[PDB]
């Protein structure tokens, strides 16, 4: 019916209205005070009132520290931005760790704006360009105007354009009995299909054919959208949908990312913050979640101890699995977390502790009937030593090889028989680590 | 539409470092660094001029100096296919052998489907209907730059940025137009200017970033629409009378 | 076509139960590991479960690509296969996880479902109207079949299709809709008066008769990756095949997922998974590892299987030692198929079956002696002995390959401790670690 | 004439069916490399394998590059053959796996015939024609076009499309001009004015090429050799088209890019499809990297997942270590500098160095190419030097004993101008001995 791909069975924090974590609500089992830690910081980022503020989630493999993400993620809902990350995400061939972290962080502030917009659309029903006096002149324009006159319900409009227009305009190759959606914002205009007045049939360019615009020629409508701050400056920094020379070249440049400057977002955060002033705009800042911290060497660390110092700084949350590790860049520099002391310092630890055996095996029974499988309460047991005793994520694994061998038997349920047909079948890390050591040619 | 970042800029700059004058050299450097002192000037450089003329089979000598001259985009423009003498160190490849005679050769031909496996990928997949899937979030034209008090500012920036010779480039003359242009006013074919250089894109989906709300997605948000255009093909197909009672 | 080391193995060998066969569709022995393969198979055939990476282990010359083959083979046509070795993702355009992104999304796969009409008739008037510099181009068309007639209007990549392969006003041609593909079938009216310049020869088909137009509904797959280099800007097409695609942004995935999310509640498109195989993943950075322990946690992610045959040794971009070449974070998430050796009966059925594969007639001495070498030295240089020893054997003019062919051939082609041995007593010769060499006989 | 260390062997010399004979071919000693060299452009020639890699190895001067070359003229000048250096693969254009997939598909030739109608020859009169019923509204209203050619005993005129008058219109076509008409596309082009209109004018850009030979209509089968490299450059990069982005790129610098496998999937298949229909003939090369030792680890691991393939060519490496640790890595003690992996998928094969006898030969027969003629006694005294120095240092000291022999005006070279020879240049030993002995930074 569905796809599960080791999760999907999060669906919240699964807190009280108290903040109190209950124990098994949202496909949660246990990490109460870490669940109720990743509340208090929902509840700090709804305020939607501080700026570069970050927390660690710090523990061991297979506790729960990306799934405690995803909560956040789903429980902030898909209004508030997030972006997740990998520490390995942030070195690229085509710009500096520097730029794709503050384009990352840059993407994490969202925006709400109720934009109005110029519409003239309408059924074209003539096309009548008026020449030039010297066309071969040099300077100059081929045309000099153009007349369309546009026909929607109860109205009719005379339109007399300039050249520029009419170069977008024949561009989407309109003509006579085409309904088309001229946007006066942009210049931008689109092709909306021939009209279902005339006949319908007898086209062979797989056309769609959509009836008569209603209301007026001339429009203006209010469009909410919803765009970040790191589109506002890409969209500035590579200017397209004019109607000028370089707003046509630059769709046809390979795009590549650029070394944005430090004066382009000030004149971002200026038009933005006079945006909101007028009363039209809204700020939602939300959530950049990088996981592997440890992954990121000094340097992006030494301008992390900077950019958590802007203004509209995003709340961070990293993520990592070491205990006491060497920095990446450094020789001598050991460190909690692979994460230096200058920075965390200004971090807040949440600190996630591993399972029990009961643990252990009602996260089995949830992602059981998660992945839509009937287990037997002694394959449940056996499962539940394996996750006592070999890992987590092997007895998690190993649902689907047993369904499979059981449904190739012409059966619903699992037994212990499939679960040691699938010890004798697929191997864990720790038997495999077991016959590689006593091997004869690096098996 | 013009950008709401405004790039303020001071009058003094521009007339002293940009514009020349009776004070300042730009116009007298210009010419020491582009016509005097330029390798591929015929009047003291006509020995290279005639060297390059051996190699590239040229037929005319200024053409070096008038390629280093002009701009990139003007010299894709009025590239024009000329005619080069066989007594040169020009040469044909193996695949400009190939390119040149599949230009206009037809289907079921070895070279023409050899050298066309991108447009059979083309038309195999059904690449000419399939839905646009990304737009951007935002769009913007370049930035403006105002200077107070200068009219040469404005019409340098209106030059550039609406370039007539680029803009007749990138799209054609109307039909009438050049109906207009060829017989009542004589001007022959090959004084045209160059038109119809920007690419056509991948569908008509494609040609712009504005989406209309999509009827699909108008009747299969709600299920009993659904349902009911799912019976309704095989009522039509039964050749039948159908009455539907609403009361909204 | 031609013959190469995986071509004798079409399928698993597999019953209803995934039970293996002994000899069966190409494969031979292996009976744990191809019952594996069976449930890997399964797995991505179900499509119910996303994300799981599986191990390949063992030592060299065992049957890992073999058995990688193998799923390939018996994943059938319309389902993707991305075979990538690990070298290809350092790349001087693509960041590593870029590569790995692209890797990943080329194995999921969007079959969308499209509905095309099939125009076949008898063309009989073609009106084509064309501006002076010959960019406008629209006209009409004018087709009929025995019982219907109906003139048309064409578009301008109508008319580019038109004026490529000529049509002369009574070739019955056959038109389709959604994919704008015109065929032309042959010539019917024959015509008398003809200008002498073209080499036509063009058959006698007949003009068809029934329906002018019919309804067909089609399916084409296309995959995810494809998708993203279509829509990430305006001439992707040719970025499918230059490669020139260059970081494509997050905010073109997740609007391309949202997409296909909207195409599959719609009925319009299908998700069908697929699998990701990566030859040689020791060959890899900690950051490629790093990204792949959260890339498997996605939605859209396919079934990633991973060969090697490294053992204890070094991860690359660290400094320790790590079991299979891989950290113990990505081996936690990973499920482990342990391939073994061979014995004297499995290598003459794989040495039977490869000189069948190359149809060359081996003798049963001659084929004794080969399982021979091939269990003193690697499988792979008996292996690698037939053909030569085929060379040979008509070389001596029969088409038998006997023992003095076959020994022949090992005294002309050398083993890599042979090799070693060989260079041991004369190291003078070669030149050495520090490069000090004896060029001189005396 | 020019020699460069080589020419002076044409092939290998084998016998009919047996034994490389001792003095034949300009090759002399290495009797049973020479048989195996054989025995693998046999197997080329049988053009059934694909993916079979041979590493030949030896110490310096010994002649590996030299069998290579052997291997090469034996094959001959139409199946491709590529010769490569090691060091070459690391392009900073491109990442080196793509340069080496680019390298391994620039060794498959094919060879495709066809069959071209075209007409040819001076054009004596052109007019078209109005038609009978003239439409209203428009000028020139052409039913036909005729046009007379002319060519060596041959003259006829023709009917022509009323189209092609619009490319005859673009062509700049008049009296007096050579046109080349090919059939079934129409497509007129000019080759220039016949030599009877040579000297009209004083004045004149315009070539003037001779009247063509045979009749104005003829049918010629031409068969046009390709490799399948240039149709990937030709179907990668965008054909003939009237977008600013083509003619862009055709005036910025030829760059190279990261050649997808969809589009040599595409090219492989409509290759086997033209294959099937028995127009096209694919032929498989030889790829020879020398040098093979210095290739990195990456490399190594691509080359052992590409040896695999269906179309992968034989592959041809030499090298001259011997226990020496692979580049990329530390940690490993490898035959040749090539890791096990990888050396288990090839056959070794061995280069004995030569005797006293053979550096005669060899020095000989370089005296005679090199058109010199040498005495007895300074034969056997350059034999004397090659062994106790380097064979190669007697192969530099030929040249400047005929210089310094011609410089006293004899066409002969004596033991005197040899012993000037060997005071004037050094060899490698007595550079390092006198390096060793002196204090002065030498
Ligand atoms: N409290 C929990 N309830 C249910 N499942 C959990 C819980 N904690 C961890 N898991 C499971 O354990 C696995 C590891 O969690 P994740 O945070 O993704 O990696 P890690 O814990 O190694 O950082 C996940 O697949 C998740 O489904
Ligand atoms: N069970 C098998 N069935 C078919 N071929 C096999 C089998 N085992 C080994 N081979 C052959 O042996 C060779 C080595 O296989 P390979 O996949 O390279 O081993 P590895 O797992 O070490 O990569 C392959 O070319 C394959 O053709
Ligand atoms: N068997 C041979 N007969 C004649 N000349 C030879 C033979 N082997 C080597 N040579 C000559 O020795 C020279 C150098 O040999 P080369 O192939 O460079 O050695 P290597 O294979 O070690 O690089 C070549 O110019 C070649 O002409």
């Amino acid at each position: 019916v569905t796809r599960t791909a080791a999760h999907t069975h999060i669906k919240g924090l699964g807190l009280d209205e108290s903040g109190v974590a209950k124990r098994v609500e949202g496909g949660f089992v246990g990490q109460i005070e870490a669940r109720e830690a990743c509340g208090v910081i929902v509840d700090l980022i709804k305020a939607k009132k501080m700026s570069g503020r970050a927390i660690l989630l710090a523990g061991g493999p297979s506790t729960g520290k990306t799934a405690l993400a995803l909560a956040i993620s789903q429980e902030l809902g898909p209004k508030v931005p997030f972006c997740p990350l990998v520490g390995s995400e942030l070195y690229s061939v085509e710009v500096k760790k520097t730029e794709t972290l503050m384009e990352n962080f840059r993407r994490a502030i969202g925006l709400r704006i109720k934009e109005t917009k110029e519409v003239y659309e309408g059924e074209v029903t003539e096309l009548t360009p008026e020449d030039a006096e010297n066309p071969l002149g040099g300077y100059g324009k081929t045309i000099s105007h153009v007349i369309v006159g546009l026909k929607s319900a109860k109205g009719t409009k005379t339109l007399r354009l300039d050249p520029t227009i009419y170069e977008s305009i024949q561009r989407e190759k309109v003509s006579i009995g085409d309904v088309i959606y001229i946007e006066a914002n942009t210049g931008a205009v689109k092709r909306v299909g021939r009209s279902d007045a005339y006949a319908t049939e007898f086209d062979l360019e797989t056309e769609e054919y959509v009836p008569l615009p209603k209301g007026e020629v001339h429009k203006k409508k209010e469009i909410v959208q919803d765009v970040t701050l790191h589109d506002l400056d890409v969209a500035n920094a590579r200017p397209q949908g004019g109607q000028d020379v370089i707003s046509m070249m630059g769709q046809l440049l390979k795009p590549k990312k650029t070394e944005i400057t430090e004066k382009l977002r000030q004149e971002v955060n200026k038009v933005v913050a006079k945006y909101i002033d007028q009363g039209v705009a809204e700020l939602i800042p939300g959530v950049l979640f990088i996981d592997e911290v440890n992954m990121l060497d000094i340097e992006i660390f030494t301008y992390l101890n900077k950019a958590l110092e802007s203004n509209i700084a995003p709340v961070v949350v990293l993520a990592s699995n070491r205990g006491m590790t060497t920095v990446r860049g450094t020789e001598d520099v050991i460190s909690p977390h692979g994460v230096p002391p200058d920075l965390i310092d200004r971090l807040l630890i949440v600190r996630t502790l591993p399972y029990d055996k009961d643990e252990i095996r009602t996260i089995i029974e949830r992602r059981a009937t998660v992945e839509r499988l009937q287990v037997e309460s002694s394959a449940l047991d056996l499962l539940a030593t394996m996750g006592t005793e070999t890992s987590l994520r092997y007895a998690l694994q190993l649902l689907a090889p047993c369904g499979i061998l059981a449904q190739t038997s012409n059966r619903k349920e699992i037994v212990v028989n499939d679960v040691n047909e699938a010890k004798l079948l697929f191997l864990d890390a720790k038997r495999s680590t077991k016959i590689l050591e006593t091997s004869a040619n690096y098996l | 539409s013009r950008n709401p970042i405004k790039y303020s800029l001071p009058r003094l700059i521009y007339e002293d470092l940009i514009l020349p004058n009776y004070n300042n050299d730009v116009d007298i450097a210009n010419k020491l660094k582009n016509v005097k002192f330029n390798i591929f000037n015929p009047s003291t450089n006509y020995e290279l001029c005639l060297f390059l003329s051996k190699l590239t089979g040229e037929p005319s000598l200024n053409e070096f100096f008038r390629v280093s001259t002009t701009p990139l985009l003007k010299r894709v423009i009025e590239r024009t296919n000329g005619p080069k003498n066989t007594d040169s160190l020009s040469f044909k490849t193996i695949t400009q052998e190939l390119l040149e005679v599949t230009r206009n050769a037809p289907s079921e031909g070895v070279m023409a489907s050899l050298l066309n496996v991108e447009k059979h990928a083309y038309e195999r997949e059904y690449l000419n209907c399939i839905q646009r899937g990304y737009h951007p979030n935002v769009s913007a034209p370049p930035v403006t730059i105002e200077v107070l008090g200068s009219s040469h500012v404005t019409n340098s920036i209106n030059n550039e940025l609406f370039d007539p010779l680029i803009s007749q480039a990138l799209s054609d003359i109307p039909a009438i137009t050049q109906y207009n242009m060829h017989v009542k006013k004589g001007i022959p074919v090959e004084d045209f200017p160059k038109t119809g250089l920007f690419p056509e894109p991948l569908n008509k989906n494609f040609s712009s970033n504005i989406s209309m709300p999509s009827m699909d997605r108008f009747i299969t948000e709600s299920a009993k629409l659904r349902k009911l255009d799912e019976l309704l093909v095989k009522l039509k197909s039964e050749g039948h009378r159908v009455l539907i009672y609403f009361q909204m | 076509s031609l013959i190469a080391a995986h071509s004798h193995i079409t399928g698993l060998g597999l019953d209803e139960n995934l039970q293996p066969r002994p000899t069966s569709e190409g494969m031979v022995g292996q009976l744990q590991a191809r019952r594996a393969a069976g449930v890997i198979l399964k797995m991505v055939q179900n499509g119910t479960i996303a994300g799981r990476a599986v191990l390949v282990a063992g030592p060299p010359s065992t049957g890992k690509t073999a058995l990688a083959m193998g799923v390939s083979q018996s994943l059938g046509k319309d389902v993707p296969f991305t075979a990538i070795a690990g070298s290809e993702i350092f790349s001087l355009e693509l960041s590593k996880t870029e590569a790995l992104t692209q890797a990943f999304r080329k194995s999921i796969g969007i079959k969308i479902k499209e509905e095309t009409e099939l125009i076949e008739g008898e063309v009989v008037e073609i009106q084509i109207d064309r501006s002076i510099t010959g960019g406008h181009k629209q006209g009409k068309l004018t087709i009929k079949t025995t019982d219907m007639e109906t003139i048309y209007e064409l578009g301008n990549k109508m008319i580019d299709g038109l004026t490529k392969e000529k049509v002369l006003a009574g070739d019955v041609i056959s038109i389709d809709k959604a994919s704008g593909k015109i065929t032309k079938l042959g010539r019917s009216f024959a015509r008398s008066r003809d200008y002498d310049a073209m080499g036509a020869d063009t058959r006698f088909v007949q003009c068809p008769e029934g329906e002018l137009q019919k309804r067909k509904t089609v399916v084409h797959t296309v995959s995810l990756h494809e998708i993203d280099v279509i829509n990430s800007r305006t001439q992707g097409f040719l970025a499918l095949f230059t490669g020139d695609t260059g970081e494509i942004r997050s905010e073109v995935r997740d609007q391309i997922n949202t997409k296909v999310a909207e195409w599959k509640e719609e009925g319009k498109a299908e998700i069908v998974p697929g699998v990701l195989f990566i030859d040689e993943v020791h060959m890899l950075d900690i950051e490629c590892f790093s990204f792949i322990n959260r890339a498997l946690e996605d939605e859209f992610a396919p079934i990633v299987m991973m060969a090697t045959n490294r053992g204890v040794s070094k991860t690359r971009g660290t400094n320790y030692k790590s079991p299979h070449g891989l950290p113990l974070d990505l081996l936690d998430r990973s499920i482990i198929i342990t391939t073994k050796s061979y014995n004297e009966q499995e290598i003459k059925t794989i040495l039977s079956i490869r000189a069948q594969e190359e149809e060359v007639e081996l003798s049963s001495d001659a084929l004794d002696l080969l399982t021979k070498t091939g269990v003193e030295t690697s499988l792979r240089y008996s292996s690698n002995l037939i053909s030569v020893a085929q060379q040979i054997a008509m070389k001596r003019k029969n088409n038998t390959v006997e023992v003095e062919d076959v020994k022949r051939a090992y005294l002309l082609f050398l083993d890599s401790a042979r090799s070693v041995k060989y260079v041991q007593e004369n190291e003078s010769q070669y030149i050495d670690d520090q490069g000090n060499v004896q060029i001189s006989i005396a």
